[PDB]
RNA sequence: ACGAGACUCUGGCAUGCUAACUAGUUACGCGACCCCGGUCGGCGUAACUUCUUAGAGGGACAAGUGGCGUUCAGCCACCCGAGAUUGAGCAAUAACAGGUCUGUGAUGCCCUUAGAUGUCCGGGGCUGCACGCGCGCUACACUGACUGGCUCAGCGUGUGCCUACCCUACGCCGGCAGGCGCGGGUAACCCGUUGAACCCCAUUCGUGAUGGGGAUCGGGGAUUGCAAUUAUUC
């Protein structure tokens, strides 16, 4: 018996990407082709279906720490505001690209809202995170 | 495994120091065999404390240089590891032998001081310090504006220095620093 | 870097002049001797004085001292 | 009855003298009093250029102002605190008391 | 002055060289294969995912900064 | 496959611009004055165009879908906020503008600002820094 | 009229409204903790307020 | 001015016990000798004598400004024992700095 | 207090008063 | 029987980490995850040294929980490295013989003093007229 | 005797002490999920104070041993040890025609004051540009750039007198910038477990002024203000 924490986290994002490739009931937005992920990026992501990469990755930030709302999931998805010729600083993600993940994951009962705000993780979601964690535990033998 | 300490996976024993003179100041075979290059620190508290550093850590430290790389030891622990792959996957010998045989042949036996400038034979530690500098110089130089990567250049220098080919940058400097020193003695 | 100032050495050479009998080679006693036989406002200065007391006590037991 | 002496001093030893008198006074009436809690000290920081003008070597002051906060939880009626805390004031400490 | 113009896709002779002479070496790194055979560094990485699934190379170390392959073992 | 294919295209001429097809299509499109590294992506995204492939392998009829997505943003579904000449002053259309077109739109900015005699315009003629920079120390090699 | 243009520049912000509470000059002010005091005056009364140079 | 309700405030005044050692008490004492018209040598030695008679460790009376002539002189008057540096200066040396308006210039009075 | 100033600023508004 | 709780903190910077030793099996975890998948992955063998030097025989009746907060990445690797080392010295002191305690202490000293004894080094304070502690701004002449 | 030092503050250290529903812990119970047995910053109350916090103290003194030295002052390597040179603050006599009259309702003197050098109101200016220097930022790449994923800080600050102006969790609209409704915090009580970057992990890139470099300039979307053209900034 294993959980996501006993599993390598860096490969685990793809195990839950494939879980939401197989479901296909997320309703991905339409700007997803034309968008820049954060105000501090230069190019569009390499992966054609980057939404499934992070919609996976969002739940396993909501798993480890419960109640990370819009503002929290723009910090953990923060990088470098590379300001060209001026010094580079910290920049957050985008409110649109992170909320439409949190709205897409609320439908299929994996995330859930709580009093004093913030998306927690529903009793059901902890299963479909750990059942694929057992698959990676079998893949590494 | 408390019987032998596998530097990542590499043999500490069966590493022969050929030069009797550098034998103390090149110190990894006994009581210095640690699994990473990366130790805590405390090899710049006193004068000859630098001598009792595991020599791959010295080689790892002398890499993180030319500004942008300063204090990126995690990044260059990996460089020297991926270079030891290249040495064994060519030479067939343990790269710690190929390191030690480079360090013996990289550091110059004399340097020209200024008391025309005078000739003087250098300290054994002066060789070790100038060995690790001169082969981390050529490794950095050749890899610059190049398709060839660091560890390919870091493991070209470590192999070519032990060979004594005068293809390694480290050997040209050693052979010419003594060429200058022989001229003005 | 560690040279005793005249303030430490004068306090030392007067304590060993007066309270010689209580003193000896052991630091940690003649550290605590100074708590009874002086009013010293610093802990760091107490140890400096008591330290050079022990250094003079190993000298006095061997032969005569200048001061 | 959840009475709470918020002791906030600019000094250190005047706060020790106050909070020691708020224990040595409380014990003989036989009321259970929690030990004086230490809240993490808040240091103010104003770095000024020393110079009235801007000419010389660019030297700076480092004006600290350490502030210390304590609390003392009391299991006592609302009247007993008015009797003890009025006795033996000293101007360093700001002796504030919360009801609930 | 001197402008090295490498191959983005394989000349017929160069894939005939790459599918013959590359496993005959003692190292297969995507920077030596690029430098020697006059091909591209990215292309020399793409060549060795295909020759991985042929079973004619040997995956010793793989990192983002540096992947190393070698000849197939003697036995 | 990875071998040099038949009908491989080294030297292309896509919208009066010499392109070397040895480059990737992601960045071989950029050679035309008015399409950048950023705009080149979302054009190739509007059709199922495998973007690991270089600009020599690509089909002689496929390049016409590539251009039409650029020439019509609104109809092939590229938004308002992603275009280089949004709300033009004269004709008032939201067009992505290319090679000699971008010379022509940036001509009508200069000739407008000349005739109206605006302070912003007067500096373009004088050959100065116009976005309100300091010139006291910077811009030396440009003027003698 | 006169009184309708005598002080008819908004003083709701800017460094030209807020001033040293000793000097009535508008340069090098300590707005931190509402000292609202020119750096030269703060230094004059650094001791009296409770500030001290220990470090 | 300080926005206090009526009756909250009550002002009092006690005489300074051994007032010789309070510096700004001896600074004002010097401030009105020079503004009254006593000689600068006579005035300051008068203060310096009074605070050694007060049984102090030391003192330092610096008078800076136009002393008998256009050019600015300094007249430092030092006797007894004076510490300058370290932490103890914060609680061993009472330091006054005051001004005075002579009719030709401002004299700065530094009692320590 | 109606404005309810912070303890950081309590020792500054009172410090200024003493000065 | 009762508990055998042994809580030991380890520091190699502002990074502190507390290793809790009890009776159990050899399940040594750090904020829940064991010592295999704690990034960064370059310094793997640094965390295995108290397991490499002493073996799993000393980690037989010892199950370790390490809660880590403060500092950076490579500080925290050395913060947890020290805790699980000293906790194995501490658990093998309170409840058992002192001869095997000294035995197990002596092996870790003769590897590295860092395994037990912390380094007191912290970031030396910045001074005005320079970017860092011991560095000044470029001086202009002529 | 002053200065130096000592001193005060700060870095290190106490599994001893005094202590904590505004700081945690190991528990205990309960709840989810995992296949007899784990994870959990999900919910709470018996013992605590290792961790955290700040109180009194405690310790380190060339004190230990061995070289060196008139055998003195000391110095050197090692031993034990949390430390065997943590930093800062303060700072002598005598001064300088050093800087400040543009910090002051510190001020002497001259100059001014209804035809203003006071004053306050709109515009312009300090930015202006053939040029010379100073401090800097960003870079010239493959020890790299891009795109994902990951994993960790510590100083601090925050709704104010006059004085409007605070940091802001959470929830929707929107590519960004933001816009708008809901609650906390005058603070170890809320932001916040400050998910900080470098770095780490995997892609894509290939010696090419190249996916290095972002100067330059056109186009539109917002914000702050009574107002931004001489782009406030984004």
């Amino acid at each position: 018996g294993v959980t996501v924490k006993d599993v390598n986290q860096q490969e685990f994002v793809r195990a839950l990407a494939a879980f939401l490739k197989k479901s296909g009931k997320l309703k991905v937005p339409e700007w997803v082709d034309t968008v820049k992920l954060a105000k501090h990026k230069e190019l569009a992501p390499y992966d054609e279906n980057w939404f499934y990469t992070r919609a996976a990755s969002t739940a396993r930030h909501l798993y480890l720490r419960g109640g990370a709302g819009v503002g929290s999931m723009t910090k953990i998805y923060g990088g470098r505001q590379r300001n060209g010729v001026m010094p580079s600083h910290f920049s957050r993600g985008s409110k649109s690209v992170a909320r439409r993940v949190l709205q897409a994951l609320e439908g299929l009962k994996m995330v859930e809202k709580d009093q004093d705000w913030g998306r927690k993780l529903t009793p059901q979601g902890q299963r479909d995170l750990d059942r694929i964690a057992g698959q990676v535990a079998a893949a590494k033998k | 495994t408390p019987d032998i300490k596998l530097f990542g996976k590499w043999s500490t024993d069966d590493v022969q120091i050929n030069d009797i003179s550098l034998q103390d100041y090149i110190a990894v075979k006994e009581k210095y065999a640690k699994y990473l290059p990366h130790s805590a620190g405390r090899y710049a508290a006193k004068r000859f404390r630098k001598a009792q550093c595991p020599i791959v850590e010295r080689l790892t430290n002398s890499m993180m240089m030319h500004g942008r790389n300063n204090g990126k030891k995690l990044m260059t622990v990996r460089i020297v590891k991926h270079a030891f792959e290249i040495i064994h996957l060519l030479t067939g010998e343990n790269p710690l032998q190929v390191l030690v045989n480079a360090i013996i042949n990289s550091g110059p036996r004399e340097d020209s001081t200024r008391i025309r400038r005078q000739a003087v034979d250098v300290s054994p530690l002066r060789r070790v310090n100038q060995a690790i500098w001169l082969l981390c110089t050529g490794a950095r130089e050749a890899a610059f504006r190049n398709i060839k990567t660091i560890a390919e250049c870091l493991a070209d220098e470590l192999i070519n220095a032990a060979k004594g080919s005068s293809n390694s940058y480290a050997i040209k400097k050693k052979d010419e620093l003594e060429r200058v020193a022989k001229s003005n003695r | 870097g560690r040279v005793r100032t005249k303030t430490v050495k004068k306090a030392a050479r007067v304590i060993i002049e007066k309270y010689y009998t209580r003193l000896g080679n052991d630091f940690h006693t003649n550290k605590r001797v100074c708590e009874e036989i002086a009013i010293i406002p610093s802990k760091k200065l107490r140890n400096k004085i008591a330290g050079y007391v022990t250094h003079l006590m190993k000298r006095i037991q061997r032969g005569p001292v200048r001061g | 009855h959840r009475i709470r002496i918020t002791l906030t001093s600019r000094n250190v030893k005047s706060l020790e003298k106050v909070c020691a008198d708020l224990i040595r006074g409380a014990k003989e009436k036989n009321l259970k009093v929690k030990g004086p809690v230490r809240m993490p000290t808040k240091t103010l920081r104003i770095t000024t250029r020393k110079t009235p003008c801007g000419e010389g070597s660019k030297t700076w002051d480092r004006f600290q102002m350490r502030i210390h906060k304590r609390l003392i939880d009391l299991h006592s009626p609302s009247e007993i605190v008015k009797q003890i805390t009025s006795i033996s004031i000293e101007p360093g400490v700001e002796v504030e008391v919360t009801i609930a | 002055r001197d402008k090295l113009n490498n191959l983005v896709l394989f000349d017929k002779a160069t894939y005939d060289k790459l599918c013959k002479e590359v496993p005959n070496y003692k190292l297969i790194t995507p920077a030596v294969v690029s430098e020697r055979l006059k091909i591209r560094g990215s292309l020399a990485r793409a060549a060795l995912q295909e020759l991985l699934s042929k079973g004619l190379i040997k995956l010793v170390s793989k990192h983002r900064a540096q992947v190393i392959y070698t000849r197939n073992t003697k036995g | 496959s990875l071998v040099i294919p038949e009908k491989f295209q080294h030297i292309l001429r896509v919208l009066n611009t010499n392109i070397d097809g040895r480059r990737k299509i992601a960045f071989a499109i950029t050679a035309i004055k008015g399409v950048g590294r950023r705009y080149a992506h979302v054009v190739l995204r509007k059709a199922d165009i495998d973007l690991t492939k270089r600009a020599g392998e690509l089909t002689e009829d496929e390049v016409e879908r590539v251009i039409t997505i650029m020439q019509n943003p609104r109809q092939y579904k590229i938004p308002d906020w992603f275009l280089n000449r949004q709300k033009d002053v004269k004709d008032g259309k939201y067009s992505q503008v290319l090679a000699n077109g971008l010379d022509n739109k940036l001509r009508e900015d200069l000739e407008r600002l000349k005739k109206i005699r605006a302070h912003r315009g007067l500096r373009h003629f004088w050959g100065l820094r116009v976005r309100g920079q300091h010139t006291k120390t910077t811009g030396r090699r440009g003027r003698t | 009229g006169h009184q309708q243009l005598y002080w008819s520049h908004p003083r709701k912000f800017g460094q030209g409204s807020r001033s040293c509470r000793v000097c009535s000059n508008r340069h090098g002010l300590i707005r931190k903790y509402g000292l609202n005091m020119c750096r030269q005056c703060f230094r004059q009364y650094a001791k009296d307020i409770g500030f001290i140079k220990l470090d | 001015r300080f926005g206090f309700p009526e009756g909250s405030v009550e002002l009092y005044a006690e005489k300074v016990a051994t007032r010789g050692l309070c510096a700004i008490a001896q600074a004002e004492s010097l401030r009105y000798k020079l503004l009254g018209g006593l000689a600068v040598r006579r005035a300051c030695y008068g203060v310096l004598r009074f605070i050694m008679e007060s049984g102090a460790k030391g003192c330092e009376v610096v008078v800076s400004g136009k002393l008998r002539g256009q050019r600015a002189k300094s007249m430092k008057f030092v006797d007894g024992l004076m510490i300058h540096s370290g932490d103890p200066v914060n609680y061993y040396v009472d330091t006054a700095v005051r001004h005075v308006l002579l009719r030709q210039g401002v004299l700065g009075i530094k009692v320590k | 207090m109606a404005v309810q100033i912070s303890k950081k600023r309590k020792f500054v508004a009172d410090g200024i008063f003493k000065a | 029987g009762p508990l055998q709780s042994v809580q030991v903190f380890g520091r190699k910077k502002t990074a502190t980490a507390v290793a809790h030793c009890k009776r159990g099996n050899g399940l040594i975890k750090v904020n829940g995850r064991p010592l295999e998948m704690i990034e960064p992955r370059t310094l793997q063998y640094k965390l295995l040294e108290p397991v490499l030097l002493l073996g799993k025989e000393r980690f037989a009746g010892v199950d370790i929980r390490v809660r880590v907060k403060g500092g950076g990445h490579v500080a925290q690797i050395y913060a947890i490295r020290q805790s699980i080392s000293k906790a194995l010295v501490a658990y093998y002191q309170k409840y058992v013989d002192e001869a095997s305690k000294k035995e197990i202490k002596d092996i870790l000293i003769q590897y590295d003093r860092t395994l037990l004894v912390a380094d007191p080094r912290r970031c030396e304070s910045k001074k005005f007229g320079g970017p860092g502690a011991r560095a000044r701004y470029q001086k202009s002449y002529r």
